[PDB]
């Protein structure tokens, strides 16, 4: 087993397509446990000015009772089988797994069809969620790292749909009726629109049977997005009060399309990530991060790699105090521009590894492996095998690496979000300027 | 004309820099000033919003 035979040595994910459009697909092992889930087409993206937030309230409303599930009755037998019921709505994405038993997986299936079809939405229920929704609002304005990437999201993609957050503003969520969440549910819940994974010990065709038995009578056989602008910008939320500044800078990055994106993915991981209670510290090959540990310039920095159906965020993000914000954009600035201009190979070479550990590692258990599964199949339209990533990464060098930097890095206008005592922040134009290199 | 040519040998030569600089200067004064406004773009164009609690 030479790491490329256990690449090939990994079960493939059969698909298959009901006649409602539902695109059920399901990865075989071995394991006793599985985790069965849809994943809906539905999110902020899709959502109105008035409707926003819709979404997360019909998502806080799913497993609070349904139709021939009574409120907690539902809940009942979730806990009662010891099935985990888990969910989460990002801005184009939603979806409610449910853990459970391979023997459980007939049962669980039906919970899920009664979840996202024969929904509730009791008024009462409603009212009972909004203040719930309003202080969950309220402790995630404490979230100062949420905080900055909605200030990032709001910045880089103003007067476009994405730059709506997923909770939506506290004047929707209180002004959010029945109704709305109704004509939500019908009209982004579609078929067509939904993926049923399922990961672990379950059978493609056990599978397929029971969306079939269950999920047949939804919709036959339109919200379609429009393509968003990015707005170079910046948000300075100066807060002096607050402890750390966290800064995040960012640049249209790639989508899910675009091949682009594996070559970008080796770059950030060549800048990598690091905090205060890390390992060698001022050892590790990246030069921002051992910079960081000599100096202690910051307490946290991270690059992410946000990208969503047409476009996208590629940049980082770093939590350090008031007195060193200046320094660290040099640094960052520095790197991704040394990357952009000269990349070498051996930098190449630890990208790559990085980059083949993470999506190796990340696809373990079968939660991960289901959430891959469902978003593959709602993104790049297919579960794209680990053999297809390894041969991606491989043709991945030096030139390529570069080139890529070049088209996405280099004298391009980033959206920049600053929250905290952020007042060293360097204003966008010398920021701009240090998106350009004057020796090259 | 002769003693003022004496009292001043680059009269002539003296307007010549003179029109090649007025015709470098209002090339010049345009684009420095779109220089100007563009680099102070940034900072004529903010929104400053008080949101105290
Ligand atoms: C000429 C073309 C450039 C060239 O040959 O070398 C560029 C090269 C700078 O390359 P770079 O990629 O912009 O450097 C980025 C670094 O992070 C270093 O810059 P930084 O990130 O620390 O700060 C950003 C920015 C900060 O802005 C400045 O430093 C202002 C520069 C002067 C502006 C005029 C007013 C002040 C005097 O730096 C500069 O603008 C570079 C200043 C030095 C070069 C220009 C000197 C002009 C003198 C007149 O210049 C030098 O290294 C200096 C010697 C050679 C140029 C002068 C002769
Ligand atoms: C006279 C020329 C210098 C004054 C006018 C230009 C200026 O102040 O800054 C622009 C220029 C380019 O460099 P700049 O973008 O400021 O910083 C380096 C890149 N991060 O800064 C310069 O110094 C440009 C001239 C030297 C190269
Ligand atoms: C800012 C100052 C410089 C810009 C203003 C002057 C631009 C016009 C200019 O330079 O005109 C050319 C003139 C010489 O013209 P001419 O004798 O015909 O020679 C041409 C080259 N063989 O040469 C000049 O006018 C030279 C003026 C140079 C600036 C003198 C003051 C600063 C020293």
């Amino acid at each position: 087993a030479t790491y490329a035979q256990a690449l090939q040595s990994v079960p493939e994910t059969q698909v298959s397509q009901l006649d409602n459009g539902l695109r059920v697909a399901s990865e075989q092992s071995s394991q006793p446990t599985c985790t069965v889930g849809v994943w809906i087409d539905a999110g902020s993206r899709y959502e109105n000015e008035k409707n926003n937030g819709a979404g997360y309230f019909v998502e806080h409303l799913a497993f609070k009772g349904t139709k021939n599930r009574p409120g907690s009755a539902l809940e009942k037998e979730v806990e009662s089988m010891g099935a985990h019921l888990n969910a989460y709505s990002t801005r184009e994405h939603t979806a409610y797994y449910i853990k459970a038993l391979s023997k459980d997986l007939p049962k669980a299936v039906e919970l899920l069809a009664d979840i996202v079809q024969n929904c509730s939405l009791e008024d009462s229920q409603i009212e009972k969620e909004r203040d719930v929704i309003l202080q969950e609002l309220q402790e995630n304005d404490s979230s100062m790292r949420d905080v900055v990437f909605d200030y990032l999201h709001a910045t880089a993609f103003q007067g476009t749909p994405l730059a709506q957050s997923v909770e939506g503003p506290s004047e929707n969520v209180r002004k959010l009726s029945r109704a709305d969440l109704t004509e939500y549910v019908s009209q982004h819940y579609k078929a067509p629109r939904m993926v049923l994974a399922a990961a672990g010990g379950v059978e493609h065709r056990q599978l397929l049977d029971l969306a079939q038995k269950h999920f047949s009578s939804l919709s036959g056989t339109v919200p379609a997005f429009t393509p968003c602008r990015f707005t170079g910008s910046e948000i300075r939320h100066r807060d002096d009060a607050l402890p750390l500044a966290h800064v995040a800078i960012a640049v249209e990055g790639p989508g899910w399309a675009n091949p682009d994106n594996v070559p970008l993915q080796v770059a950030n991981a060549i800048i990598g990530h690091y905090d205060s209670t890390y390992g060698g510290g001022t050892h590790m090959s990246s030069t921002l991060a051992s910079v960081a540990a000599t100096r202690k310039l910051c307490q946290s920095f991270q690059t992410f790699n946000i990208c969503y159906a047409e476009t996208g965020l590629l940049g980082a993000h770093f939590v350090c105090d008031n007195m060193s914000i200046d320094d660290m954009m040099f640094f960052l600035q520095g790197q991704w521009m040394r990357l952009c201009t000269s990349a070498t190979e051996s930098e190449v070479v630890r990208g790559k590894n990085i980059l083949r550990n993470a999506l190796v590692s990340h696809l373990d258990g079968t939660t991960p492996v289901c959430e891959d599964i469902g978003r593959s199949l709602l993104t790049y339209g297919r579960r794209i095998p680990l053999a297809e990533w390894e041969s991606r990464i491989a043709e991945v060098d030096a030139s390529v690496v570069r080139e890529v930097c070049s088209k996405y890095f280099y004298d391009q206008c980033p959206a920049v979000a600053g929250l905290g005592p952020i007042e060293q922040l360097p204003d966008y134009n010398r920021i701009r300027s240090g998106m350009f290199w004057l020796r090259f | 004309t002769f003693l003022r040519w004496a009292s001043e040998p680059e009269h002539d030569h003296r307007k010549r820099m003179g029109l090649k600089m007025l015709m470098m200067m209002g090339l010049l004064l345009p684009l420095v000033y779109a220089m100007k406004r563009h680099k102070w773009s940034v900072l004529k164009s903010r929104k400053l919003a008080y949101r105290p609690p």
